[PDB]
RNA sequence: CUCUCGGCCGAAGCGUUUACUUUGAAAAAA
RNA sequence: UGGUGACUCUAGAUAACCUCGGGCCGAUCGCACGCCGGCGGCGACGACCCAUUCGAACGUCUGCCCUAUCAACUUUCGAUGGUAGUCGCCGUGCCUACCAUGGUGACCACGGGUGACGGGGAAUCAGGGUUCGAUUCCGGAGAGGGAGCCUGAGAAACGGCUACCACAUCCAAGGAAGGCAGCAGGCGCGCAAAUUACCCACUCCCGACCCGGGGAGGUAGUGACGAAAAAUAACAAUACAGGACUCUUUCGAGGCCCUGUAAUUGGAAUGAGUCCACUUUAAAUCCUUUAACGAGGAUCCAUUGGAGGGCAAGUCUGGUGCCAGCAGCCGCGGUAAUUCCAGCUCCAAUAGCGUAUAU
RNA sequence: UACCUGGUUGAUCCUGCCAGUAGCAUAUGCUUGUCUCAAAGAUUAAGCCAUGCAUGUCUAAGUACGCACGGCCGGUACAGUGAAACUGCGAAUGGCUCAUUAAAUCAGUUAUGGUUCCUUUGGUCGCUCGUACUUGGAUAACUGUGGUAAUUCU
């Protein structure tokens, strides 16, 4: 119930097609507030839908008073699949990653390079 | 080292970048371009550690490929692209306009310009030379060559160029009593009022310069820029006037500002 | 090559002279009256010392009307009077050199914690200290060799979550009500 | 320091040349 | 015509030339589509030349350690200079032909040595100095040792090629293939130095490229090189060695203040740990934040060196008896050892402290 | 913090060294609870190396007749996704180490009016009086026959 967000910096990213902001956290007894909490509490106060706010970078400073962070709202859901990293939306399950290793990638490069044309795409 | 060099370490660039020593151990190394890579800001540090209009490398890029950012008017996508002196950034989709105006402590200050004043931008000579029947050429200080210029235009002057047609629309003659800014060496970024050009054959020239406190100082004759005609500049200067405060002033500027702070 | 930064210091000096009676009795005079660990606090507040006048001495021969000599010795004079150990009435660089070492000691967080009356003790601020029972504004500070700015003097208060000050029973409270 | 040029100054020499001293410029970042 | 301090510069005029191992003068791709029977807007590739950027390469001036048990050196096979050329991207004995006899040196030439890559810098330092700089930035060199080349704008490139020398792999004995002073890792050498880990998320680089790749680089692992902060207890009550403070006449009183045998009591406070969940991050770990548990020998038990002097702290006790040993130096030990071997006590620094070596 | 102390003599004052003292770097010994930074096969062997990895690259825009997918329509030359291969670019940067090197390297200062320069940027690109509504031959990928114990051979 004493959970407070304020946003101290904000710009419009009109070129990135975003919001973006640092926020910090009021908690005074609790532990450091999930993401999932802020990105509500973001989205009632700027009017918005939370599956268009990522927010990352959570620190929280010693004593266990506040935490500080950074957020965008985008301006669209595309917009944000679009511009955001791939690994904030593997955050919110919109993106996958590759279930190789660096090890096999480059064994199997190193396996195709020893043959001719078509017999390349035979070797895995 | 055979051939040229690709990278620029981080503490090996130039000092006016402003850049950190812990973000990494390289810096994005300007491309080749119309300014000398010491005395230019690449786009990058411009558009993400002086506008925040990124926050890393790839955002920067993926800003740039949407072609919103112009370099005098033309659409530049190289994201290390050498930006430097007079040069106007443009950037229509937010809607502002940059001109790369040195600050007082010799770095590139974050200049907004009306868009009326980014339609032009000034440029001085470098050198004349005539070729292919008799026809006279300009080289600036921006690598442009401006074929049939006014024969009153010698070196060290100072021409108005429309950054739409990429012709002259008017010069200053370099001239005592005509304003300049220092573009190079301990006095760079400082605005003043040439006051006596000294000439030494075969070395470098010696140009004072007074400011508009009274202040003068000297320059070698390739780091001063004319801006005006007279004590009135042709463009808009930063918010510090081109007037060079000592530490004990800005202390107490600084001090004043923090007294009626609150 | 690595994007790390080796800048480091040491924060005191040891000695010349290691068994003498004068300076061990001097030490261990300064450690009892101020709850120190060891001698080694004693030396780093020694060098800081040292070091400030170091620099006023060097100031000091320089001229009067000298730019640098008025830049660096009205900081010096300010950095000085802004953490306690100088009064503003005796900001001149000569009175840098008159400072001693219990003027140092005097503005550790321990030894204003003792003198506020927070603690019953100099070694007991110490282990209030440490145990995060106290509070400098709102941020909970927890090293005894923290200077006390002059301006932050009035806030040092009980660290609101702690239990003598915002009135949550630790641990063995706890234990010995649950006995009941 | 002066006799000449250009708008009382700006120019020109050369006072034997310096060393020295003071200033100014140019001088990577760390 | 224009320029420079200074052109044999730039431009102009004339007579020719213009290499078959040729110089430019577009037979190229995409997207929108149009107007008046033909004209066209955006781009992308390509291109001789000029300028620009990034350079590079030669030069100018001054500056380097030790050594004379190195005093004369270079010049017949260029040493120094001149003339003409060759070659080279160009200026040049760079090389050739012909000439001249020059060029350097006690202001240290030439030769030798270096546990010599050079700087920015580092340790110490009153002032002056001495020593270190293989080591993350700049410059140079090399890729087992020499040498020679192809391609290319740029290598005399070695994660390109061709040989010889030294090593060495597979072989069916005909042949083939090599180069960790890259990242890990092994051997060897030694007094002397870490994982055959994860990732392109950050910094940047490369490419035809918003997309791919990067042991560059980042992240963990090992890590007492070294640097910063910083626990191992605090308080109250007793009881007192007790002390000061205090009146009284000595006791006493003095119950104000302090210290400690306190294996005397007493509750309070905690993080080291264990451990949910967040947060962190490319994914994690750590730190920070927070549940629950977690301290009386709070055994949740601090060590390393010393105790004659230098130099701080025991001529206390037991053993040994010029032995064993200690001792940087002076010295101690031969039956009452302040010095050895131990117990107790004490002191120096303290999560650190001894020892060897360079300085 | 501009500092000294023990030792030659029966005793003294000197010279003078030896020893002590503090820092800094390498190694080593005993010890080690928390936490933040952080050096790390230089020294001897620029000695020798198993194994794996460390340099590759496609846009709307050089070349697509691989059904490898997928058509939409099915004669619409060429829909699109697109392995391979040809072409182009990079591989001359980065990383490592310190053997060589003693006016050499390097540093500051100057010069190229004595040269080269992919690329980026700007200029120039009907300036020349002499089949085009589009020219020629291959080669790879692919399909098939193979050789060698063996290779990123052909
Ligand atoms: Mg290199
Ligand atoms: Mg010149
Ligand atoms: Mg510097
Ligand atoms: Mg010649
Ligand atoms: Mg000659
Ligand atoms: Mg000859
Ligand atoms: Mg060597
Ligand atoms: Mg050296
Ligand atoms: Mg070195
Ligand atoms: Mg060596
Ligand atoms: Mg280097
Ligand atoms: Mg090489
Ligand atoms: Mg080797
Ligand atoms: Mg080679
Ligand atoms: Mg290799
Ligand atoms: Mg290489
Ligand atoms: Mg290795
Ligand atoms: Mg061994
Ligand atoms: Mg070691
Ligand atoms: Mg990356
Ligand atoms: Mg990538
Ligand atoms: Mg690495
Ligand atoms: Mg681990
Ligand atoms: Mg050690
Ligand atoms: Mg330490
Ligand atoms: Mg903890
Ligand atoms: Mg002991
Ligand atoms: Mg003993
Ligand atoms: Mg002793
Ligand atoms: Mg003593
Ligand atoms: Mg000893
Ligand atoms: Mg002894
Ligand atoms: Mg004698
Ligand atoms: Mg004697
Ligand atoms: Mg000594
Ligand atoms: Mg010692
Ligand atoms: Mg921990
Ligand atoms: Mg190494
Ligand atoms: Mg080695
Ligand atoms: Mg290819
Ligand atoms: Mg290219
Ligand atoms: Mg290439
Ligand atoms: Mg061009």
């Amino acid at each position: 119930d004493t959970v407070t967000i304020r946003t101290r910096k904000f710009m419009t990213n009109r070129l990135l097609q975003r919001k973006q902001m640092v926020i910090d956290v009021l908690h005074p007894g609790k532990a450091t507030v999930p993401k999932t909490e802020i990105r509500e509490k973001l989205a009632k106060m700027y009017k918005t839908t939370p599956d268009v706010i990522f927010v990352f970078g959570f620190r929280t400073h010693f004593g266990g008073g506040k935490t500080t962070g950074f957020g965008m709202i985008y301006d669209s859901l595309d917009y944000a699949k679009k511009n955001e990293p791939k690994h904030r939306l593997a955050r919110h399950g919109l993106y996958e990653k590759k279930k190789t290793s660096r090890k096999q990638r480059k064994e199997r490069k190193n396996r195709m390079k020893k043959v001719r044309g078509t017999a390349k795409a035979n070797v895995g | 080292a055979r051939g040229p060099k690709k990278h620029l370490k981080r503490v090996a660039a130039p000092k006016h970048w402003m850049l950190d020593k812990l973000t990494g151990v390289f810096a994005p190394r300007p491309s080749t371009g119309p300014h000398k890579l010491r005395e230019c800001l690449p786009l990058i540090i411009f558009l993400r550690n002086r506008l925040k209009y990124a926050l890393t490398g790839d955002e920067v890029k993926k800003i740039c490929m949407q072609r919103f950012i112009k370099i005098d008017g033309k659409v530049r996508t190289d994201i290390t692209y050498p930006a430097g002196f007079m040069d106007v950034i443009s950037i229509d989709k937010t809607g502002e306009n940059f001109r790369l105006i040195y600050d007082t402590k010799g770095r590139f200050a974050v200049h907004r310009i009306t868009p009326e004043e980014a339609k032009y931008k000034l440029c001085k000579v470098r050198k004349i030379f005539v070729g292919t029947k008799g026809i006279p050429h300009l080289v600036t200080h921006d690598a442009r060559t401006i074929r049939y210029p006014d024969p009153l235009i010698k070196v060290n002057d100072t021409i108005q160029i429309d950054l739409e047609t990429g012709k002259i629309t008017d010069f200053i003659k370099f001239d005592t009593g005509n304003l300049c800014m220092v573009t190079g060496g301990a006095n760079l970024g400082r605005i003043g009022v040439i006051t006596n050009r000294e000439r030494h054959p075969g070395s470098f020239d010696v140009v004072h310069v007074k400011d508009a406190n009274g202040n003068s100082f000297a320059t070698r004759l390739s780091n001063i820029f004319v801006i005006g005609k007279g004590n009135k500049p042709w463009i808009s200067l930063p918010r510090g006037k081109g007037i060079r405060l000592t530490i004990a002033e800005e202390r107490d500027k600084r001090l004043a500002a923090k007294q009626s702070s609150g | 090559p690595v994007a790390r930064s080796w800048v480091c210091r040491k924060t005191y000096v040891t000695p010349r002279r290691p068994f003498e009676k004068s300076r061990l009795d001097q030490e261990l005079k300064l450690i009892g009256e101020y709850g120190l660990r060891n001698k080694r606090e004693v030396w780093r507040v020694k060098f800081t010392l040292a070091k400030i006048r170091k620099a006023a001495r060097e100031l000091l021969t320089l001229d009067e009307k000298d730019p640098r000599r008025l830049f660096e010795g009205n900081a010096l004079l300010r950095r000085l009077v802004r953490i306690g150990v100088l009064d503003e009435g005796k900001m001149k660089l000569d009175y840098i050199l008159g400072l001693k070492i219990e003027d140092f000691l005097e503005r550790r967080l321990q030894t204003q914690v003792f003198k506020l009356g927070l603690a019953k003790s100099i070694h007991h601020a110490r282990v209030l200290i440490r145990q995060r029972h106290i509070r400098v504004r709102k941020q909970v500070v927890n090293i005894p060799s923290f200077i006390v700015r002059l301006d932050s003097q009035k806030h040092i208060d009980f660290s609101l979550r702690s239990p003598y000050g915002g009135g949550r029973p630790g641990r063995v409270k706890r234990k010995n009500a649950k006995k009941g």
